[PDB]
């Protein structure tokens, strides 16, 4: 397949089903151009996976992609392949992928049980921007008979926060939304922080959208817990220090208008990942087994 | 200045064993050079990555080295060489290296002999090569050896150099450096 | 000073060879030259000394005969005790040279006992070399490939005292095309930094002088600070020479990150919490300054309350520095243990 009919699968499995993330569909593509290769070599199809990649993360300018291909080339290949005939090693990288795609699925249920334990009763839970994995936490924190109470912000310039309350409403928890400028206001009825991810460096902090690094900031003035959810293919190898040194391709999307920062590990108290809970000095390591 | 492959051949054949020098290390495999059929490029997959044992390595202690690997696939159309070293024995590797060795010696030397004519390009040493050498290992149809064995004999008799298609200009030139470096 | 009096206090004016036979004596030759040289302070250097103990090592490893009956395995480690409780003597030791000791003391008891003595003789001499070769400049030469990608062009970096891991990093990056200038900050008991400015003026870079207690001039302008080290601590802290905590914490406060070099054989298994106790004392007489006609602290000896104090060594917190790069990459300061000795 060439490039066109790759951008046309890319984005027809993107629209296909809203309710799912771009690392899945460039995974999906990925194996989907593994099993239409032709050819007798390794090397060509080495060159031709990683040119694949190349042209998948030149549409869409997202970090979790590129963590994603780079995590799926280093796991299709840990096994012999060293045998005499390509038929068998295609199959065999061919299972391995399957397998992978299989256990990828199964995160957002596991992080759901970890976390959902660490809610009080009668709580007040201040949240920013919209992500599924932190909707499934709430889902699965008052299946279990307990109450809280939620506030939102309204997420310039798109208005995520919205239809993040509009979701919020078919569970019948009671919601407010504030202001962008308001969080230092609001920051002293709240008890604890819970926000999503978009990745996760090597030092223990985190990329997300705009807007992060003033509410964690305000949190820690006030002595309160700040709670990260993030998942395993979201690791990246990258060890930046200020708010500069973010490379510019995820600065600025395809006046000054960022779209996303980056948040520094000695404001943060817990991740919860699929792997486990882990304090921030534990990923500097933890990463570094994973990438084998 | 000068490069041309020491056989005429311009790619191996399967369950061969050639000598390779490590150029760069991937994250699944090993970028290599090949030195028998001229600078070829080649990928040897790491069989379990060594994947324990590569972390608490400098990553760079391997670059540039020397060793015997075996060809198993071969691409003629786009030009890639599977290699393998797991399936190498070391009565095969002391074959390798002779065979590295006597081939060295035989394409310095007919360099240097070349190198008095001063050849402007590799084609005109491309076809001294086939004029003097591979005709030589064709007419005792046996590789490498033939030629090296054919020159440490004509140190005592040069009448065989009068046998083939030699200009007396190269033949001096030649018997000249036979008798300096095999003496 | 009594709070210090723990530590023992040596002169340079001390000559030990003055009793000591001429026509070599049980010292072999070597160790009296090496203890001679660093006495004399001729020889400076974290990385130098190590490279020069290894080299009279070798030289005698070369001369050596086996006793008639005594196996060679137990004889040499019986024979280097006095040799290097003599250059003890001289001088006290580092990280280094400890664990240099160390793995030479493992390899001599690992031989086996059924070769000769020319077999184990070569057998040393290049297990010695291969490790000179791979924990030394290998290592450098990665450390400077990592560090690379943290300069960009119009920075202004910021480095203290001398070392030559620094100095290294500096002029590669320099050559490999990219354009900053650097400011050295000095101390005044040696005056180290002249060095490091000798050499950055001659490779043709622009440069800053200043002294240390100048420090909170200039640092609105700086953007990085970059440290050596001199050995790493099991907690994570961080030994090197005086100030560098100092320029830590002022660093911090005027928010400018800190990293940290250093190379993975000077790791250590002490445990220290504060800059004090375990140090090294230095000659009291060199604070003496020379100002003209005023000339204070001449014969300070005959005032009954005064003391000169003279450390070498300080000890800095993981709170305080944000990056480390060791030839395995670049990783947090806190990590440290997790990493360097889990492989035991």
């Amino acid at each position: 397949m060439d490039d066109k009919e790759l951008i046309e699968y890319f984005k027809s499995q993107m629209k296909e089903d809203p309710d799912m993330a771009s690392a899945v569909a460039a995974i999906r593509t990925l194996l989907e151009f593994l099993k239409r290769d032709k050819g007798e070599t390794i090397q060509g199809l080495r060159a031709n996976l990683t040119s694949a990649i190349e042209t998948l993360c030149g549409v869409d300018s997202s970090v979790a992609v590129s963590s994603g291909g780079e995590l799926f080339l280093r796991f299709i290949s840990l096994a012999s392949l060293e045998y005499s005939d390509y038929s068998k090693c295609k199959k065999i990288m061919i299972e391995r992928g399957e397998l992978f795609l299989r256990r990828i699925s199964l995160s957002r249920n596991k992080i759901a049980d970890l976390c959902h334990t660490f809610i009080k009763d009668g709580a007040t839970i201040l949240t920013h921007a919209y992500s599924r994995v932190v909707l499934r936490v709430l889902e699965a924190a008052v299946a279990a008979k307990k109450r809280f109470s939620v506030y939102v912000t309204e997420s310039q310039p798109d208005l995520s926060g919205k239809k993040m309350a509009k979701a919020l409403c078919h569970l019948n928890v009671p919601v407010t939304v504030v202001l962008d400028a308001a969080v230092g206001y609001i920051m002293e009825k709240a008890d604890l922080v819970i926000v999503g991810a978009e990745g996760v460096v090597e030092n223990g902090g985190i990329i997300n959208k705009i807007g992060t690094n003033q509410m964690a900031v305000c949190a820690k003035a006030q002595n309160k817990p700040f709670y990260v959810v993030a998942e395993s293919f979201k690791f990246v190898r990258l060890f930046p220090l200020n708010q500069q040194d973010v490379p510019d391709k995820f600065k600025y999307k395809a006046e000054e208008h960022p779209w996303v920062d980056y948040t520094a590990p000695s404001l943060i108290t817990l991740l919860f990942t699929d792997l486990g809970v882990l304090t921030p000095s534990a990923v500097s390591d933890e990463l570094i087994k994973l990438y084998l | 200045g000068l490069s041309c492959r020491f056989y005429q051949h311009k790619f191996p054949e399967v369950e061969d064993v050639v000598m390779v020098n490590v150029r760069s290390i991937a994250e699944m495999g090993a970028y290599v050079s090949l030195l028998e059929y001229n600078n070829i490029e080649g990928m040897i997959l790491l069989s379990e990555l060594s994947r324990r044992r590569i972390r608490s390595i400098n990553k760079l202690i391997r670059i540039g080295r020397n060793e015997c690997v075996v060809v198993i696939r071969v691409d003629k159309e786009k030009g890639y060489i599977d290699l393998s070293k797991r399936r190498v024995s070391p009565e095969e590797a002391i074959k390798c290296e002779d065979k590295f060795t006597k081939s060295k010696t035989v394409y310095s030397i007919l360099r240097h002999v070349a190198e008095v004519l001063e050849y402007t390009k590799d084609e005109q040493l491309e076809s001294l090569f086939q004029r003097t050498a591979w005709v030589f290992d064709d007419k005792y149809k046996r590789p490498g050896y033939g030629a090296y064995d054919a020159f440490k004999h004509a140190v005592s008799d040069p009448s065989i150099l009068d046998s083939l298609d030699l200009n007396e200009d190269e033949r001096e030139v030649l018997i000249n450096n036979i008798n300096r470096r095999l003496t | 000073v009594s709070l210090f009096s723990h530590l023992p206090q040596y002169s340079r004016q001390n000559s030990l060879t003055q009793f000591m036979s001429i026509p070599s004596s049980v010292i072999h030759p070597a160790m009296v030259r090496l203890g001679l040289q660093y006495s004399q302070g001729l020889v400076s250097g974290s990385n130098a000394r190590c490279i020069a103990l290894l080299r009279a090592l070798q030289q005698v490893i070369q001369d050596y005969t086996t006793p008639p009956n005594e196996e060679l395995s137990r004889d040499l480690v019986n024979k280097l005790k006095p040799y290097m409780s003599f250059l003890t003597q001289c001088r006290p030791l580092s990280a280094s040279m400890h664990n240099a000791i160390k793995f030479l003391n493992k390899e001599i008891t690992s031989v086996g006992s059924s070769k000769r003595e020319e077999e184990a003789k070569s057998e040393l001499r290049a297990a010695i070399d291969r490790y000179v070769q791979e924990k030394i400049v290998l290592a450098a030469q990665a450390i400077s490939r990592f560090a690379y990608q943290k300069i960009s062009n119009g920075d202004v970096i910021l480095v203290y005292g001398c070392s030559s891991l620094v100095s290294r990093i500096l002029q590669e990056a320099w050559t490999e095309g990219r354009r900053f200038r650097v400011v050295v900050v000095d101390s005044r008991p040696w005056l180290e930094g002249r060095h490091t400015l000798r050499s950055l003026v001659h490779a043709g870079v622009p440069a800053s002088y200043l002294l240390i207690p100048a420090a909170s001039y200039v640092l609105p302008e700086v953007s990085k600070v970059l440290l050596g080290a001199h050995a790493l601590l099991a907690n994570g802290s961080v030994m090197s020479r005086v100030g560098t905590a100092q320029l830590a914490l002022v660093a911090r406060a005027h928010n400018v990150p800190v990293l940290v070099c250093c190379e993975t054989y000077k790791f250590c298994e002490r445990v220290q919490t504060d800059a004090f106790v375990s140090n090294e004392l230095d000659d009291p007489d060199d604070l003496q300054c020379k100002r003209g006609e005023h000339v204070a602290l001449a014969n300070w000896q005959n005032h009954a309350s005064l003391r000169l104090l003279n450390l070498v060594y300080d000890v800095t917190p993981p709170e305080l520095v944000d990056l480390v790069i060791t030839e395995l990459g670049m990783i947090p300061c806190s990590s440290v243990p997790v990493v360097l000795r889990v492989k035991s």
